[PDB]
Formats: C-alpha cells, structure tokens, sequence
C-alpha cells in the first residue's frame, strides 16, 4: 500500500501541467518526492503498486487525481495511464462513509479551539488535519504572507501557478494528513477489523474483509465521477428561447403590478412588499413567519380573498410572477444558472456527493442536477427538454444520441415490504406484487379515495403530525389520530415493524425538563452493507430505515447495470456505447449511441435490480421501468 | 455420493474460511470479483492432500469398491 | 406430515435436498387455509414450519397468509 | 474450473419459491442440482402450488420450465 497525493496548476478542467507529487511506502517506511522533471517515474511508480497488487491512497482521488494523472499524461507525456479502480483508495469518501454524523461531533471539537469555523465539518484533507493535529500550516497562507515580504501582489488562485519549494514542502503535508486520516478511519473496527492490519494488504484481501459498504462506496464515487465527466447535453439555444417568453412575461406582469401599486417601486421578489400590502386591501393574516411579519407564504396566497376585486386578482399575477422569477433564478439570472454551468462540450457537467448524507442518498449542486422543474410543474416540460441526449451529436453518424431513463418501480413501499415481511410472512410484500398496494392502505386507514391513501402512507412513514393529515379532509390537527390509529390496527406488521427494531436501539427511556434521555443500545441503525445510519430520536427513525434502504438499493444498482453493460460489451463514455448523464435517487438518466443500446440498458437495468435483490436476499420484489426518447421530458 | 465435487469442495473451502460460502449469495460474488477465490483456493488444496470421487449417476458396486480399493 | 408418512421407501428422505409440505383441514373453519412445512434442506438445515398461505377461490393463486 | 465455473455461472439461488415467503427464509429458494421434494394430501394443493412456480418462475423471472404431467 502507497499514499500520495498531488499538486498540479488548476482544477481536473484546465489543468495542464504536474507540479509535484509525494509517495509514502508502507513497505519502505520511507517518502518520496517527485519534481516537475520526475513526472513520468511518478507515473510508474503507481504501476508498480498495481504489477504487485497493492493499494494507492489518495484524497478525493476518485474524483480528481486520477482522472487528472489521465489527462495530464496525455499532453505532457503522451502515454495512457488508467489506475484500475480495484487499486485505489480514496480516504474522502470513507471519510463520507465512516464519519457521516459529523456534524454533532464538531461540537466538541469547537469546545477545543482546534477546528476552524471555515473548517467546520469539513471532509478536506486539511479540514482533518486540525482534527488529528498535523496541521502546521497551510499552503495558500505561508504563500500569501510571503508574497508581502516580496512585493508582488496576490490573484484569487495564483499560489498553483508555478512550481514553487513552499508548495513542494506543504505537497507533504496532504500526503502526512492522508496517511494518519487514513490510519485513523482504518482504526474503526465496525468497517475494519483488527484482525487484518490494512495498512499491509493486497487489493484482493482489502475490499473482501472491509465491510461490504467500503466496497460499494469506491464503486460509487468512482462511477459517479465518471458520470460528471460524461456530463449531461445541453440545449443552449432552448433554454435561451425560455428566458426571452419569461423576461417578456416578468416585465409586462411587472407593469401590470405596478398600476394596482404607486410609490413615492414595486419589487419582484421582496418581502416588505406582500407585508406593505393585502393588510391594506382587507387581508388579516391567519398565519405568521417569526419575530416580525409573515414571509410571503405561497400557501396562503391562493386562499387570500380581499374585496377589491384588482388587489383580488393581481394575487394571481403574482403568484406567476414569483414563479417566473424561480425559472428565470434557475435559468438564467442566477449564480448558478444554467447557462452559467454550460461546458465548451455543450453539456452540463453537474457534481454529485456519493454518501453526502446519513442514509447515504446522495446530493446535487453547481447546478443541482436533481431539482430541475418537473414536466408537471409549469414550464418545466421546456426545462426537461433542455437536459437530453439528442442535445448531445455523436462520434461519428453525429446522428443525436438516443436517452434511456430508468426509475425504481414504487421503491419505498417495498422498501417497507421487505422489512416488514419479519413480522407478516410476506403478505404486505404480495400486495405490492398482485398490485394495487395504495388501494389495501386506503381500506386499511378508512380513506375515501385512492390518493388519500398515497399522500397517507409517505406522510406517516416519514413522521408527519395531524395538519396535513388533516387537511386531506378538510380539516387541522384534530383529525388524524383515529386516521393514524386505524391504519395500525388494521395493519399490525407496520406496528410490529416499529416494536423490535425501535425497541432494538433502547434498554429504557426516560424524559428529564422536556428532552428524552433514552438509555441507547447503540446510537445507529445498520444498512443494508453494515454501515452505521444514525437517526435521532427513536419516535420514528423508520423513515431514516427505509431512505436508507432506498438509497443503498439504487447505488448498488447503478454500479451493477454499469458492471453488465461494460461486461456484455459496452463501453462507457460518449466515444463508446452509453455515457450515464444524471443519477437521481430512485431514476437515471443514460445516453445511448443507438435505440439498440438503450433497449439492452433498460434491459440490463432490470436485471441487475433482481441482482441487488438476490444479493441483499430482499423479502420483497424489486421492478424497474424504462423509457426510452430524445430527453429527459420524454423519460419521465 | 450426494454432493458434486464443487459443492464439496465449496464447504471444504468455506470451513476451511471460517465462513458458510455456501450460504451467502454476497460471499460467493466476493471472492470471485476481488480475485480472493484463488487464493483461499491454492491454501487450502495447493499441496494436493484432497481428492475426491464424482460420477452421481447411479454409482454401482461392480466396479466402484475396485475404485476405492485401487 | 413427517418423514416416515412418505411414499416409497427411505431414499427420499436421502435424495431429495429439499422437502416441502402442504397440510391444511379442508373440513375445518380453514379449509383455505394450509400450512408449509419445511421436512428437510441439505442446503441450509432449517426445518420447522415456514409460514402459511390461503387458496383464493377467485384466482386460483396460493397468497401468502399472516400469522 | 469446475468449481470456478459453478460459483460464477450458475444463478446462485437460482429462483425463491412464490406464494409465501418464510420458505425463502429457511431454504434460501432452490439451487441447480438439488431436488425439491413437494408432497401434502390428496387434493389439497401439490400441483396447484408447484404450478405456481412453474408460472411464476416462467414469467416475472424468464426461466425455462420444463413439465411432465
């Protein structure tokens, strides 16, 4: 096993050229210190480690070196250098993996004074190495001081320029981070256990006697990486043609809203504007927002009824006009609109955080990727069309790629199927399977209609109160008891669902001035893979179960159908066969070079659900469905 | 006469693990994708002290006590 | 049912890895109602009963049943 | 490679059996080898709970069933 980490001149987008790089040996017990001359051996020295089978540690390695080791080797060296993925260890992702309840332990770590408050929670490499005190500094700082003392000024992200020896000494100081990070997340005996000392194995005896979850997490990041590589098509010109209907329309909205309002300015989206006004056209608020005011409460806004009929029906206006400033804020206007993030490809390269979570449902930003207006929301189904592989030319034919988008068929309520059959014997599991799952909740709860019981089933899993229970028939927190109540006496597994699993994490509990004090077993729920999945309070945790279940279930999923399609033939990536665009929870979103391709994906995808369901041997049946089009408004 | 001889082998090599390959569609995948099989494989029965009889199909008297006498 | 109540002499209860049973009073207030009971499994060892299931007269099918 | 060729290209539990769960949790379904052995009463659902099998396995999960009446 060899740790290591790099310096180069930019990020994985521009960079051109390798700076330095430090390689520790277990073996040799010894560092190693590379210059921008010694480049190539680097290279070789990471063969090597793979001819013998061994381990390479990096910090967001998956990620960022090694797929910039590719591309760097490529322009300065010429050659290929592709680190198979079984040979490589990236500590940020168990980082995300082992210590994903980090945010209540910087409490005590802020007691200390020995974690910064930029540094908070953070899983960079010297966000850990004040955690482990190795920290004697950091690079961009001795850089910026030092420039003062030579005169030259200081542009936002010119320490990275040049090959300086203060870089190539703060170069050892990731790599010493890296190493102790590494040793202490090795020094977790629930993921790693101490019958094996780590530190001295082949990759071989590394991922088996790990627990499970380590594996599929490298798998994750490793092919979610690739995803943003890939990135996603993007039609420029559609959205373009959005903002020009939407400009239009906010303007002459705008003008609209300004002859039912003077002045001495009506402002778009303000809040001291909804609170100026309607408490003069004969509004009394039924609901505040906090110290002073209500916000601008979209809720009540349909139910606003004032007497002037104008103040009346300018509410509509603006109930558009907010909704075209959340388009316009997304497309366009924003910092981080759409247009902003449209690579020199053509595509939208949006990251995603493999187990940025407790349940371990990953998470999209810059841009979110994941909250793109449904096709049901208005103007959405532009939107969506935006996002597809037919934005996207081809290799050759240039005849526009063809998407296959592939959600989990009703996830969540097999989810409870399967963790539920320990107390029925797979009869609640059946129901989903012989069909109509929602219409034996409706008679179960005594709802009237069929939706009632799907707004039902999610809201008290996931532990709503009575409101909106009780707004599905009209009325507040008084009805939703008998609603509650009934649904469990007519389904006794759920209840038994919740008896030995909540009664499984307690010995006693006890309430002390309002706060339970509950006696714990243990402070975490175990996935699917043996990975801690802490909760909070045992009033529920269910939901985090099933969440947890859900989101473990999709990321072995997509790794697996990745795993066939690359096994019967195909290759990845928008000079192969398929390129993965967007991975949204339960759905994903692939590109296929030919209708052929995407019909063997939605087919693969199937398979490999029945895989994850005979591999976890799930109680319950997993089903998938495949569509197939243009883009992403056709595969939804 | 119950078991072929890579079923046998399969408890052979999970005992010989402390672990019940058999009863692990996880544990089978494991060893084999991570290229850990080979090597609980040549530790176990890399010094040739195992050998074993496979035929299953109606096994007789005339001759398979000459099999086991030979 | 047991193993003795087999037919055929005792080599089914050698050859066969698996054995299912079915035992259900169709002259009972359950007669829809049938138990499974697992005789032998080489595979796991785990014998005993497994769970219950109902004969729906409607479709035929096998459901599974609480208990 | 016999042993190298059973672990990787048989379907491991090759099915689970369909109706009731409970027999999955005891014998893990039903490998390619072995012989499940289904017996009851007369007339009290032997062939009507293996043809449910041979259904169920022969559509939601694409196997080849083979059967002698």
């Amino acid at each position: 096993m060899i740790v290591s980490a790099i310096a180069a001149n930019a990020l994985l987008e521009s960079v051109t050229k390798f700076h330095c790089g430090v390689i520790y040996d277990y073996s040799t017990a010894e560092y190693v210190s590379y210059r921008p001359s010694d480049f190539g051996a680097y290279l070789d020295a990471l063969e090597a480690e793979v001819a013998r089978g061994g381990l390479i540690v990096f910090h967001n390695g998956h990620k960022y070196d090694v797929p910039a080791l590719t591309k760097l080797a490529k322009l300065q060296l010429n050659r290929e250098f592709h680190l198979p993925r079984e040979n490589c260890i990236d500590t940020l992702v168990l980082s995300r993996l082992i210590h994903s309840n980090l945010k209540d332990t910087d409490m005590g770590l802020l007691r200390s004074g020995k974690l910064p408050g930029k540094r908070f929670g953070s899983h960079a490499l010297e966000a850990w190495g004040y955690r482990l005190g190795e920290m004697k500094g950091e690079y961009k700082d001795d850089f910026k001081r030092m420039l003062e003392e030579q005169g030259e000024e200081y542009v936002d992200g010119m320490e990275w320029w040049n090959f300086n020896e203060e870089m190539m000494d703060y170069n050892v100081q990731d790599v010493v981070v890296t190493k102790a990070l590494l040793e202490k997340l090795l020094s977790d005996k629930h993921y790693f256990p101490p019958e094996i000392d780590f530190t001295d194995v082949g990759y071989t005896t590394f991922w088996s006697e790990s627990l499970e979850a380590v594996d599929i997490e490298h798998r994750a990041a490793w092919l979610l990486a690739k995803q943003e590589r890939n990135g996603f098509p993007f039609d420029t010109k559609a959205i373009e043609e959005l903002y020009v209907e939407l400009a239009a329309r906010r303007s002459e909205l705008l003008r609209k809203l300004t002859e039912t309002f003077g002045s001495w300015v009506f402002n778009p989206s303000s809040r001291d504007h909804i609170q100026k006004k309607l408490q003069e056209a004969g509004w009394v608020p039924t609901k505040y927002t906090d110290k002073g005011a209500p916000v601008v409460d979209d809720e009540v806004l349909e139910g606003v009824r004032v007497d002037d009929p104008e103040k009346q029906a300018a509410i509509d206006l603006i109930k558009e006009y907010l909704m075209i400033q959340k388009r316009i804020g997304q497309s366009a206007e924003g910092d981080k609109a759409w247009l902003r993030y449209v690579a020199e490809d053509g595509k939208i390269h949006g990251s995603v955080n493999p187990n940025g979570a407790v349940t371990g449902r990953a998470t999209h930003a810059f841009p979110n990727l994941a909250q793109i207006p449904g096709v049901r929301s208005p103007y959405g189904e532009q939107c969506r069309a935006a996002f597809g592989a037919e934005h996207h030319l081809d290799g050759i034919t240039g005849k526009p790629w063809v998407q296959a988008g592939i959600d989990a068929s009703g996830l969540e309520l097999r989810c409870l199927a399967h963790f539920m059959a320990r107390f029925d014997n797979g009869e609640y599991a059946h129901e989903i399977l012989n069909g109509d799952i929602h219409t034996k909740n409706q008679i179960a709860a005594e709802l009237p209609t069929r939706d009632n019981a799907k707004t039902f089933i999610y809201g008290f899993l996931y532990g709503a109160g009575d409101e909106k229970i009780g707004q599905i028939v009209g009325a507040g927190k008084e009805r939703g008891k008998e609603l509650k109540k009934k649904f469990l006496e007519n389904t006794p597994a759920i209840a038994a669902l919740r008896e030995s699993i909540q009664q499984t994490l307690v010995e006693s509990s006890q309430w002390v001035a309002g706060e339970q004090q509950v006696k714990w077993k243990r402070r975490w729920i175990k996935g699917l893979d043996g990975r801690k999945v802490h909760v909070r309070s045992p009033h529920a945790a269910l939901n985090t179960l099933l969440q947890s279940a859900g989101a473990l279930i999709c990321k072995l999923w997509i790794i697996k159908t990745e795993e066939m399609l690359v096994e019967k033939g195909l290759k990845h990536g928008w000079d192969g066969d398929f390129a993965y665009m967007a991975w949204v929870h339960d759905e994903i979103q692939v590109g296929c070079r030919t209708e052929e391709i995407a019909q063997v994906v939605i087919e693969t995808a199937q398979e490999a659900m029945r895989w994850v369901g005979d591999h976890w041997n799930f109680r319950c049946l997993l089903d998938t469905e495949g569509k197939m089009g243009p883009n992403w408004a056709i595969c939804h | 006469l119950e078991e072929s001889v890579e079923e046998t082998a399969e408890d052979l090599i999970g005992l010989h693990n402390r672990v019940r390959l058999r009863q692990s569609d996880s544990l089978k995948r494991e060893i084999i994708e991570n290229g850990k099989f080979d090597q609980w494989f040549d530790e176990l029965f890399g010094n040739d002290t195992f050998h074993l009889y496979d035929s299953f199909a109606e096994a007789e008297t005339d001759r398979l006590l000459a099999k086991l006498a030979y | 049912v047991s193993i003795t109540d087999l037919r055929g002499s005792g080599a089914l209860r050698q050859l066969s890895d698996t054995i299912i049973a079915l035992e259900r009073n169709q002259q009972g207030d359950m007669p829809n109602l049938v138990l499974v009971r697992i005789l032998k499994c080489r595979f796991t060892g785990d014998t005993g009963i497994a769970g219950y299931m109902e004969y729906n007269k409607e479709t035929g099918w096998l459901e599974p049943s609480s208990y | 490679e016999r042993i190298r060729e059973h672990l990787s290209s048989e379907e491991s539990v090759g099915l689970l059996f369909s109706g009731c769960t409970g027999i999955n949790d005891k014998t893990l379904g039903a490998r390619g080898g072995e012989v499940i052995m289904v017996t009851s009463g007369s007339g009290m659902g032997k062939s009507t709970f293996v043809r449910q099998q041979a259904l169920q396995w022969g559509t939601a999960m694409g196997k080849k069933v083979g059967l002698a009446m």
